[PDB]
RNA sequence: CGCAUGCGCCCGCCGUCCGCUUGCCGACCCGCAGUAGGGGCCUUUGGCCCCCAAGGGCACGUGUCGUUGGCUAAGUCAUCG
RNA sequence: GGCUUGUGGCAGCCAAGCGUUCAUAGCGACGUUGCUUUUUGAUCCUUCGAUGUCGGCUCUUCCUAUCAUUGUGAAGCAGAA
RNA sequence: AUUUUUGGUAAGCAGAACUGGCGAUGCGGGAUGAACCGGAAGCCGGGUUACGGUGCCAAACUGCGCGCUAACCUAGAUCCCACAAAGGGUGUUGGUCGAUUAAGACAGC
């Protein structure tokens, strides 16, 4: 059980604030209620527990590590790289694309969608005909 | 970053006179959410604890102190004095902070919260940055682990922003640990 | 697939008519309150600052071979937090018309 | 300031209000509890109070004064005819209750029990259930009538059967129109039910089928009425002072 | 003060199987099958399994509990070893009747699931009480007016020996006096 | 609680392990803004404070009643759909023509009569324990209650739930199968369109 | 559930007209349980994966509530047995 | 009727003592904290172009600070009381 | 009515000092109210506040945060205000002063 927990090298998600969206490693606590977070584009600072998201993604690095050992861990573990092939990030990045698509980009999509549809009644009619 | 507390260095003296040319100069370390407020209760402390009042007195200077390493967590004691329904006792209290100021505005609100004592019946007699060895409370020691480990019990679901929020929802939250 | 009978293009969102602007023992109905659907917040209600609206309704007569009634109105500023708008109308809504329906169109348009 | 004296209250505060019946028949209000793994039998009956008597008898009770000793005892006497089943009803459980699911009635029916729903039966035209009767002539019909028996099988949870009195039978009675009741059928499956309710249509059900001797009964009726009464007679309040 | 981590680990026996699922504790051994419900708690229970050696632990831990939550690790852990007890052993209370004038007459009904108590005090009352599941009561052949009561359940045997002994209790009279009853006198394992 | 503000004929919600109070307090909200709403399985609606608390809450509120004419109210409802009518009426002007027509727009049903057992059933989050109520903390069933206070139903209720729960899992089973030969019909139709998927790829989840 | 009126009444289809509406404009969507857990694949006692809101999915959704004529495999929607 | 509660009535706290020894089974001196408005006082706010002024009889309801009755704990409760 | 203040056990009792208020005065808040809080006013449009509020009634967050409480007595819930005391609790939460302890702290063997 509890296949997640708060450690010095978890990557959690950002799931509030202005902040939302973004990925930072906890890199120490300081009590039950909040943590101090790093990442490579942001100043290390406290956050509370309430506005993170545990991930799956762990890096092994000492407490308050320095910038530049962070960032080696960070790419060692390919941190980016898994988070976005992981179905959860990937939810993210699907909702941001959704809602940057413009007018004739929707129209083309409907267009492709309408089409698959199309195909896929008529081979699922004939699928369940056999 | 904004503190609702800072914490100042007030320095006064006495009005110079025939008898005390240069009068001795006072210096305190006051918290409170202005300078103004800090220069009030330094006047306040000047005249209960060396009869020097602010109508016969002078005001020297003020400056504020900063936490010096704002990214670095810290453990601070807090030695106080506060008023009861009943008395005034004292108090000794420990926090996990990157700043003192964080560190004494949990102090106010633990106070408040714990003893009912509103934040003008309490006296700040010390402060200290505290080793983690020598550490007296609990509370704080718990968390002196090189491998601390644990969930997150209890968390709240909402969305990032009111923007998607929805008074109706087709299932319900799925919640793990 | 639909089969269905209406309009075939939609340019405009609902707004349900709460009320009126109130305090707890005093009523003024020179405003209206409105809740327009899709908007949960003053920021977003931004973009609706100005927007033309139309409470339409039915009445017993015909008028220019129509039962059919329009008060003309437009959204003023945000209401709260919460994404309500207060709202001017030519003449103040009826208070039978809380709880209906208003349009809310897309013009005057600043995109 | 607190009542002087302390007596009980006049009267019982559990039969109001002190109106009149909203019915001449006694109505069953609840039946026995339903055990199935009995034989199915009828839970009530319906009689005519005919008048009382007195008997003498000896009397078995040990460790009384009366022990093998006489005793004069009153009695009354019910008149009960048996009784001609003509229909069963199905009833199903559901959070709001017992609701009638359908009514399945026989093909013959008397000119007695037809009285029953008719206000002026002679000026009429008699043409109750003239049209139910022709379900029993068409093939589909049976059919019909079987179908809705077994629905009332597969869904009903309560069975009551449609009886109605011989009442022509006493003379001494100036009615011609018979009294209908439903009795529930105690005891068995549904299906058991339904078949021993079917298969007594048309078919009389003797008092002794459902009652037997040194049983302890209920009854159920409308008391003697007497119209406007004062305090006094009607609540037993004492009499105030003469003056 | 919301400390961080309290746990406690018990070992169990080769002998015995155990399932945790949802805490639902479910424990098998050669006298049968015991169940427990422990989802009025909320702690986490796990299973330690030593590949090496092949033994079984049970872990019961909470996380920021206060003082009154942590109390329950122990009830639970003391809950399950009495299970694998009862699975294993089993559980045998021995009740003594007491009396000054009066005997007590007992009659064990069929099955050794039923009790008939007849003269207490020289009462005409008959007082009747039956076993709870899993429990059978005997009358002992080897020590004079014992009732012995087996199971599987410390706490089912444990309240049909209670039920036995609160349906004898003296009334209306100085109970320091009159001392008749029937009384818990030993608790043990059957093996 | 300004209103969800949504454009639907109704709404059916799902009151299983909702708090009463927030629960009535969302519900009249939408239905004084217009809404119509039907709730269902009312007797799954949890109470703070206990079995023991509400029932004393209760026996409390069965002790007023008028003292020369008892049959002119308080009228005291045993069933838990009854129960949530009222407390929903206790936060509406229900004395005016507003608080009237917002009363009448609602629907409270035990368990889940049709046709509602086939509508898609919507949860409030805002009320929801799970999210309210912090484990450990004592509450109650709003079914369990009502049968302790006088309702007589609660067994032909489980017994309509677990048969309409069969036929449901029954349903869900033949929707899986269908899923699946969806699945496998939209696999075997992937090579037909190769631009429509391309088009589509960056938009799937 | 029975019976329902001989210039009458009732039912179904077609044309037209009027009135009421709890407020049409895609007025589309049935798993259960749990939240100190649930599910799938693979089955080492095991390993991997998913959740982390319907924040989804479906739907010619494309035409003056939608112009004139003809063909129309499969699919889908509607109406009638 | 309303404010108040001196007075009346009903409770509590400490423990010098009483209780064959033992402060507290049962009581509670010297002190001290309360509650109530079925006592009587204090006041004069309402009623003097009028609210029928004692007591009894009858009738209903309500309270508990419980006399009896149901179930219990304690005793200087052997039983009975 | 704040403060000062006399008689009275006390009183929504009776009597004095300064100022303000009601009477003569609406209006927002305190659910309700002559005196409390805010504030005093021609008939209107727009903007912003005072006191007080933002789960529904009912305009404004089930907003962002930290602790305490669990009431098996109707837990508790806002100046006037619509009351509660002395004594207690091994309920729980912080503090203060002391004593023992790895030459081994307390309970059972
Ligand atoms: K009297
Ligand atoms: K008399
Ligand atoms: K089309
Ligand atoms: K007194
Ligand atoms: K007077
Ligand atoms: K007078
Ligand atoms: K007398
Ligand atoms: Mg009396
Ligand atoms: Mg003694
Ligand atoms: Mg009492
Ligand atoms: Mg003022
Ligand atoms: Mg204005």
């Amino acid at each position: 059980p509890f296949k997640r927990f708060v450690e010095i090298g978890r990557v959690a998600l950002v799931n509030y604030g202005k902040d939302y969206g973004k990925l930072v490693v906890i890199v120490d606590v300081i009590d039950q209620n909040r943590a101090l977070i790093d990442a490579p584009d942001m100043v290390r600072s406290q956050i509370n527990f309430k506005r993170l998201s545990l991930t799956d993604i762990k890096i092994d690095i000492k407490r308050i590590p320095k910038k530049k050992t962070l960032v080696a861990a960070m790419e060692a573990a390919d941190v980016k790289n898994k988070w976005e092939s992981s179905s959860w990030g990937r939810k993210l990045i699907v909702q941001k694309r959704r809602a940057s698509l413009n007018d004739f980009d929707r129209f083309k999509l409907m267009l492709a969608k309408i089409k698959r549809a199309g195909v896929v009644r008529q081979e699922l009619a004939k699928l369940k005909k056999e | 970053v904004t503190y609702k507390f800072h914490q100042y260095q007030v320095v006064g003296r006495a009005l110079p006179t025939e008898n005390d040319e240069h009068p001795k100069i006072y210096r305190m370390k006051l918290w409170a959410t202005n300078e103004v407020r800090a220069k009030s209760k330094f006047w306040y402390y000047l005249r209960k604890l060396k009869k020097v009042k602010k109508s016969n007195g002078q005001m020297l200077a003020i400056n504020e102190i900063f936490e010096k390493n704002p990214t670095k967590i810290k453990n601070y004691g807090i030695w106080l004095r506060y008023q009861s329904r009943t008395g005034y006792h004292n108090m000794y209290k420990e926090y996990r902070d990157t700043t003192l100021n964080g560190a004494v505005e949990q102090m106010y609100t633990e106070m408040a919260s714990r003893h009912r004592v509103r934040h003008h019946c309490i006296q700040i007699i010390k402060t200290a940055t505290i080793p983690a060895k020598l550490c007296k409370r609990e509370s704080t020691k718990q968390f002196h682990d090189s491998k601390i480990k644990f969930p997150l019990v209890f968390k709240k679901v909402r969305p990032p922003s009111r923007k998607l929020k929805t008074t109706y929802k087709a299932t319900r939250p799925n919640l793990f640990m | 697939v639909k089969g269905r009978q209406g309009e075939r293009v939609r340019l405009y969102v609902r707004g349900t008519v709460l009320g009126y602007k109130r305090s707890k023992s005093n009523q003024y109905p020179s405003t209206s309150l409105i809740q327009i659907e899709g908007v949960n917040t003053k920021e977003e209600v931004d973009w609706y600052l100005g927007k033309r609206m139309a409470y339409i309704y039915k009445a017993k007569t015909k008028k220019n071979n129509s039962h059919y009634r329009c008060i003309w109105g437009k959204v003023c500023r945000p209401h709260g937090n919460s994404g309500v708008v207060r709202a001017k109308f030519k003449s103040n809504l009826p208070p039978k018309s809380m709880g209906s329906k208003v349009r809310v169109f897309m013009y005057p348009s600043n995109i | 300031s607190h009542r002087k004296f302390e007596h009980p209250r006049h009267g019982s505060l559990g039969f109001l209000p002190r109106k009149r019946a909203a019915r001449h028949r006694g109505k069953v209000k609840a039946f026995p509890k339903d055990d199935p793994s009995k034989p199915c039998k009828l839970t009530a009956f319906l009689g005519y109070k005919a008048g009382m008597t007195h008997i003498v008898r000896d009397v078995e009770k040990p460790g009384s004064k009366l022990h093998k000793k006489e005793t004069c005892e009153a009695v009354t006497i019910i008149e009960t005819p048996p009784m001609v089943i003509v229909g069963v009803v199905g009833y199903v459980k559901t959070p709001r209750g017992l609701r009638c699911l359908n009514t399945v009635w026989a093909q013959h029916l008397s000119e007695e029990l037809k009285r029953r729903f008719y206000k002026n039966w002679c000026k009429s035209k008699k043409k109750a259930f003239l049209k139910y009767s022709k379900k029993y002539e068409t093939d589909e019909g049976k059919k019909d009538i079987q179908t809705q028996l077994e629905k009332l099988k597969k869904y009903a949870c309560v069975i009551r059967v449609l009886a109605h009195t011989q009442i022509r039978k006493m003379k001494g009675l100036k009615q011609k129109k018979a009294h209908l009741m439903e009795i529930q059928v105690n005891g068995g499956t549904i299906a058991q039910k339904v078949d021993f309710a079917y298969g007594f249509f048309e078919k009389q059900v003797p008092v002794d089928a459902v009652f037997q001797k040194d049983e302890m009964i209920d009854i159920i009726g409308v008391t003697k009425g007497k119209g406007y009464e004062g305090v006094v007679t009607r609540w037993g309040v004492t009499r105030l002072p003469r003056k | 003060m919301k400390t961080i981590l309290s746990s406690e680990t018990m070992d169990i026996p080769d002998g015995v199987n155990i399932k945790v699922k949802a805490k639902q504790i479910e424990v098998e051994g050669p006298r049968g099958k015991l169940t427990r419900n422990f989802k009025h708690l909320n702690l986490d229970f796990q299973l330690i399994k030593d590949e090496e050696t092949g033994k079984k632990k049970l872990k019961i831990d909470a996380w920021f509990g206060s003082r009154k939550t942590t109390a329950a690790i122990r009830t639970a852990l003391s809950h399950v070893e009495n299970l694998i007890t009862g699975v294993t052993k089993g559980y045998r209370y021995k009740m003594r009747f007491v009396y000054a004038h009066f005997p007590i007459n007992a009659s064990i009904s069929g099955g050794n699931k039923a009790i008939e108590i007849r003269n207490f005090l020289g009462e005409k009352r008959v007082r009747k009480v039956d076993m709870l599941e899993g429990v059978t009561v005997v009358r002992s052949e080897k020590v004079k007016d014992e009732l012995v009561l087996d199971g599987n359940d410390i706490e089912l045997v444990s309240r049909s020996a209670a039920l036995i002994n609160q349906k004898c209790h003296v009334k209306n009279k100085d109970i320091r006096k009159f001392l008749d009853g029937i009384y818990v006198s030993e608790k043990g394992r059957i093996v | 609680v300004s209103g969800s503000g949504i454009s639907a004929r109704r709404i059916v919600v799902d009151a299983r392990h909702h708090m009463l109070g927030r629960l009535s307090s969302i519900l009249a909200k939408e239905l004084l803004n217009g809404q119509k709403v039907v709730v269902v399985r009312c007797e799954e609606i949890c109470l703070s404070g206990g079995l023991v608390r509400q029932k004393m809450k209760y026996l409390r509120f069965l002790r007023k009643r008028m003292n020369t004419k008892p049959s002119h109210g308080p009228i005291h409802f045993r069933a838990p759909s009854k129960i949530l009518w009222r407390t929903i009426r206790g936060m509406i002007p229900h004395k005016t023509k507003r608080g009237a027509a917002a009363l009448a727009r609602l629907k409270v049903y035990e368990g889940v009569p049709p046709p509602y057992d086939k509508i898609k059933r919507m949860v409030i989050p805002d009320a929801l324990k799970v999210l309210r109520l912090q484990a450990g903390h004592k509450y109650c069933l709003l079914g369990k209650l009502s049968s302790e206070v006088g309702w007589n139903h609660y067994d032909t209720i489980k017994e309509l739930e677990n048969k309409r729960k069969e036929r449901a899992q029954v349903a869900y089973e033949r929707r899986k199968q269908l899923a699946k030969l969806r699945v496998k019909a939209e696999k075997a139709a992937e090579e037909k369109l190769g631009p429509q998927l391309a088009i589509i790829a960056p938009i799937k989840y």
